[PDB]
């Protein structure tokens, strides 16, 4: 039930040079797509395990 | 002429009962969350989340 927008909202928005009021949902859930084709960091993957 | 033989009769009939108009009134119908629904193939409706 969890929408991942916010999630690629957060990410946008700390990158610090987009304006996340111009980019549409469509785009950030693109980026989710891609970004859920990336391994998980080491350290944040032990952790989770 | 009038005979009354030939005019007394029994009319039958049931004794009460009650007609009902709104079937659909004695339904009670909910929903799933929308973001639960399902399509025919079992698949939620939208699935980009």
């Amino acid at each position: 039930q969890k929408k991942m927008k916010s999630i690629v909202e957060d990410f946008l928005k700390r990158l610090q040079i987009f304006d996340i009021s111009r980019v549409p949902d469509d785009q950030m859930y693109r980026l989710r797509d891609r970004l859920r084709l990336l391994p998980v960091e080491i350290r944040r993957l032990d952790i989770f395990n | 002429q009038f005979d009354f033989r030939a005019s007394m009769h029994m009319l039958t009939s049931n004794l009460t009962f009650t007609v009902y108009s709104d079937l659909l009134a004695f339904v009670s119908a909910d929903t799933v969350e929308p973001i639960n629904a399902v399509a025919f193939d079992n698949m939620r409706i939208m699935n980009e989340l």
